[PDB]
């Protein structure tokens, strides 16, 4: 019995387990401390049981093992990790462990744990030696991320439009720039469903920061794959670490050529905690942001590439726009430029309810050629001849009206050629 | 084989959509209930105004889903009954299209097609002509029941209960609004 | 194509770009013609703050060494690998031989110094400090031709109209200083070759009434000389 299965369970089943064999008032106490009495009052009776999450160090040698199910959160969740560990196993910040777990004797609160079965998904002894993230060789995103899903509703028109309109990559490194309340947070949901369905081998991984709790509770549950997100309540360190962790796990995994998908939404929310947290360097730019502060969340941004012998990296992220704050475009033209793609939204287009509002012209990508083929190429360039004269609401009209009719994107290419 | 499951997807289709009907014409009349009545709730009105218009959507949805059910029965039947009616007298009808449908294998794309629509407009001719002398006309013996369980046109409410035009982007809120409250009933 | 065709042995000289207007394959073009053209010259590619992708392209389809900083590490890292670099091209000029860097981008130096020079109390309109100006002037300043054996030469690339504000200023500053400069959108064209500054100043006093060859030293001259390309023209500024 993991504590994955009674993690993920809801109340219902927590406090039916807690009355069931001896648990008083158990209903009265926060969920994180509810399942570590209850777990520690089962394991009592000394049976081992297996274990799951991710495991970081903190200043000290010691470290703590965490839950993907608790929002990455330090409680009384956390499982031991001790330095002898980090030795015998060649333990670095990141790494999903999966091993029978110890019962805390006398002068420990938390579980530590008796050994280790399954390191990153697999055996811990074949994973002795490796190669580190350092030495990895970047590399173009040469495999397309074909996230046309075909189910036959306007959100995959949605979907169709920045097919048309951008080129998503296996590997590379995009940036998203809208306005508020133009269709940011289920863009990127179009974005996640679309992988999930298109693409389920790889791993799919979605980071909320500072956003309101009910758009958390909304993507937790729409999302096939796992995601993360901590809300504005809490205070920036809690963002500042769970960015670390998440884009250092994400690190791992692709270690083991993997392909990771993170989705992040903001970077700049990202960097202003970044700021925020940072001890000032003396240097205060324009908008009461420092120089050293930015470089964290811009070499985060930077850690998206392609890996030449295996696995790919790739990182969505969208930097708001003209929200009248003037550290909101510090960040903007700081990391402008620096991404592999760049997707551009216009509010006036949401104004008149034309969606998604995605702008044609400004949006474009990298290095188009490596990525596909001659003949696709020229067969979305002659739509950029004829698409680029009228306004981009016009041509997100034109787009979207003889783009109903037709069932795919190729139809729809092959139905434009003959006009 | 298929006519059998499809008549009871008609007939399951019809039902759903039965009850919708009566589930929206509940809230109807408690909505017009509590409106007449002296209560001022202000809440309750609004929740049952939402009630009403995710009702009428889930009608229209099950009036379409039975309309495309009713279709396909009829097509079913129609194919089944052409096709052993050609087993039947193939070389019969033959006989007759025999100036254009020869060679039918030897013949160009272009040559098969104008042959095709040729044909479609004489038995368009010979069909509009046997209507002309006009008999009464009955289903086959075969299948009689199950196509006058499901009848010649389906009822008049499913078709002007469908008449109005949903964007499938109104039909997606729609659906999140009948499973959030599908929900809360449950609850 | 060839360095001595565009420039030279010995003299400095710029190229300065927009964004979205063909700066990668331009330096690799660029490369390889240094490659083949002369190789007895020593290559030399150098990238500063820009994607890893690039800078492992550029390592890989040229044959000199590629000493380059991603964008990812602070700015710290730039500007000791821009000392360590200025210090081996000294060291190579001692060393009696010919060297070619290709840098890229001076603007991204620049303002690197300029959010990593202490403060002083020189700043200037957009926070520019004094010493973030003159430390890239002897930087730039030290690629002066040898004239006692061999000749040094850089070709610089610079970043224009970024939709930022800290760039033009060191741009102009550079139009000060500049030996030659590549141009390649349109209107900065116009704005150096006939100065817009001179034009409203002489429009101040109207037609001023510069006495005798005062007037007639302002000349244009536009010979269509024969190219390989086929009869180019060169326009040239007469004064004098
Ligand atoms: N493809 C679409 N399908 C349905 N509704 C859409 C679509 N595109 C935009 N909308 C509407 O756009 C509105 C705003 O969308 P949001 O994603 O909430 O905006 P936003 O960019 O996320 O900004 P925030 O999250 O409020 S700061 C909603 O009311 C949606 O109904
Ligand atoms: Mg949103």
């Amino acid at each position: 019995m993991n504590l994955t299965e009674l993690k993920n369970t809801p109340v219902s089943e927590l406090i039916t387990l807690g009355e069931n064999m001896g648990l008083e008032n158990l209903a009265r106490m926060r969920k994180q401390d509810i399942i570590f009495a209850i777990l520690k009052q089962h394991a009592k009776s000394g049976e081992d049981i297996f274990g799951d999450g991710v495991l970081e160090i903190l200043q000290d040698g010691f470290g703590f093992l965490r839950s993907a199910d608790s929002s990455y959160l330090a409680g009384p969740d956390d499982i031991y990790v001790s330095p002898s560990q980090i030795r015998r196993f060649n333990l670095r910040t990141g790494d999903t462990i999966s091993g029978k777990i110890r019962p805390p004797k006398e002068g420990e609160r938390y579980f530590a744990l008796l050994k280790v079965n399954e390191v990153n998904f697999d055996k811990p002894e074949n994973a002795r030696n490796k190669i580190l993230f350092e030495n990895l060789t970047p590399l173009h995103a040469n495999s397309r991320l074909r996230m046309e899903r075909g189910n036959g509703s306007t959100e995959d028109l949605t979907a169709r439009v920045l097919d048309l309109a951008s080129l998503i990559g296996r590997g590379q490194r995009g940036l998203i720039v809208a306005p508020p309340k133009a269709g940011k947070t289920m863009l990127l949901q179009n974005i996640a469903q679309s992988i999930a369905y298109n693409h389920p081998d790889c791993v799919l991984m979605v980071l909320l920061i500072d956003e309101r709790p009910e758009e958390v509770t909304e993507m937790q549950r729409l999302v096939k794959g796992e995601v993360v997100a901590s809300t504005f309540d809490e205070p920036a360190s809690r963002h500042v670490q769970v960015a670390e962790m998440v884009i250092e796990k994400a690190k791992r995994l692709v270690e083991h050529k993997k392909d990771v998908i993170i989705l992040l939404d903001s970077i700049t929310r990202l960097a202003r905690a970044y700021n925020t947290v940072v001890p000032a360097s003396g240097k205060v730019l324009t908008g009461g942001v420092d120089a050293n502060a930015l470089h964290r969340p811009k070499r985060f941004f930077g850690a998206a590439r392609n890996v030449e012998e295996g696995g790919s990296l790739t990182i969505i992220a969208t930097a708001l726009i003209d929200t009248g704050s003037k550290m909101d475009e510090v960040i903007y033209e700081e990391f402008k430029g620096t991404g592999n793609m760049e997707l551009h939204l216009s509010r006036k287009i949401a104004e008149k309810r034309v969606f998604p509002a995605i702008d044609y012209n400004r949006s474009g990508t990298r290095k188009e050629e490596l990525l596909t083929t001659q003949e696709e190429l020229q067969k979305m360039w002659i739509l950029r001849k004829i698409i680029h004269p009228m306004g981009e609401i016009d041509a997100m009209e034109f787009l979207i009206n003889k783009l109903a009719m037709t069932k795919t994107n190729d139809d729809f290419f092959e139905m434009m050629k003959r006009s | 084989t298929a006519l059998q499951q499809a008549f009871d997807t008609c007939q399951n289709n019809k039902a759903a959509w039965l009850q919708r009907k009566n589930e929206l014409a509940a809230a109807e009349q408690e909505y017009l209930r509590l409106l007449s009545g002296e209560g001022r709730n202000v809440s309750r009105l609004d929740e049952l105004r939402n009630i009403i218009e995710v009702r009428k959507w889930q009608v229209n949805q099950a009036a379409g889903r039975y309309i495309r059910s009713h279709e396909a029965v009829q097509h079913i039947s129609i194919r089944d009954r052409l096709n052993d009616f050609m087993q039947q007298h193939g070389t019969a009808l033959a006989a007759a299209l025999a100036p254009e449908l020869m060679g039918y294998s030897e013949l160009t794309a272009i040559a098969r097609n104008c042959a095709i629509q040729r044909a479609t407009d004489a038995l368009r001719e010979a069909l509009l002509s046997w209507l002309a002398k006009g008999e009464k006309i009955n289903y086959s013996a075969q299948d009689s029941d199950i196509l006058t369980t499901i009848g010649f046109r389906p009822d008049v409410a499913s078709v002007d209960d469908s008449r109005e035009k949903f964007t499938p982007a109104q039909n997606m809120i729609f659906s999140r609004k009948s499973a959030q409250l599908a929900s809360r009933q449950s609850v």
